[PDB]
């Protein structure tokens, strides 16, 4: 939705009039994982179904002996469920933010 | 060149970068409003011009074909539009009304227009010569 002007000509032998068009640093897969860990530990997310804290140290210990398998599934497949739903999300992000028009679908 | 109204250069680029003036631009703008008075009125006279040329044919549009004396306004207008004005040079309805008013005013001798309840009925044609008054642009 940006006019995306990328003219090529200029003053003779100018080499000016660059063609910058994307103008938003779309971050790579290799870096986002940082933000993903930051989030998942800020508790905006959660595992699919995770018993947070067992009743007592007995059931907690009996669940720590459990050799989990989500270990085996890689980082980028653990199906995280949500903690703050999109509707609420629209109500808090101040509209000044340039992504506000995506909170609402 | 011959009035081929192309502009192949003005769309080149943001070449408008040489004049690195001071707030002097306000200076220019201080005169802008002034010309806005003339410019507007100038544009106005343009219709006083434009409509003019149109009527140069209209006293041969209704004349050379229509000798029904009681002709009204809506019918005659809707005749003017959709007449040869569907060729290269179109025109709008209320503009045709203006053309009629102008013809009457520049020739009240024959063309007598007087309105009854809605729409100004027009006179009974008597076929003068015209350009002799068309020179009064």
């Amino acid at each position: 939705r940006i006019p995306t002007v990328a003219p090529t000509t200029n003053v003779g032998t100018g080499q000016s009039t660059f063609s910058i068009d994307n103008t938003i640093k779309l971050w790579l897969k290799k870096d986002v994982k940082n933000v993903w860990e930051n989030l998942v530990q800020l508790d905006f997310f959660t595992e699919k179904s995770a018993v947070g804290l067992r009743d007592n140290a007995t059931a907690a210990f009996y669940a720590s002996n459990y050799q989990f398998q989500g270990t085996m599934i890689p980082f980028d497949l653990r199906s995280y469920q949500m903690q703050i739903i999109l509707q609420e999300l629209r109500r808090i992000i101040p509209k000044s933010n340039m992504y506000y028009s995506w909170t609402q679908l | 060149n011959s009035r081929y109204l192309a502009n192949s250069k003005e769309n080149f680029m943001y070449k408008e970068k040489m004049p690195d003036s001071q707030a002097n631009l306000m200076d220019r703008l201080r005169e802008r409003e002034r010309r806005s008075a003339a410019l507007l009125s100038q544009r106005q006279k343009r219709y006083q011009q434009f409509l003019a040329m149109k009527m140069t044919q209209v006293f041969d549009i209704l004349f050379s074909l229509t000798r029904g004396q009681p002709y009204t306004e809506t019918y005659l207008s809707s005749l003017i539009v959709d007449s040869l004005q569907d060729s290269n040079n179109p025109i709008g309805t209320k503009e045709a009304s203006e053309i009629l008013a102008g013809l009457q005013g520049i020739l009240p001798m024959d063309i007598s227009v007087h309105q009854v309840d809605g729409g100004l009925k027009v006179y009974r044609w008597n076929s003068l010569d015209k350009n002799r008054f068309s020179k009064l642009l």
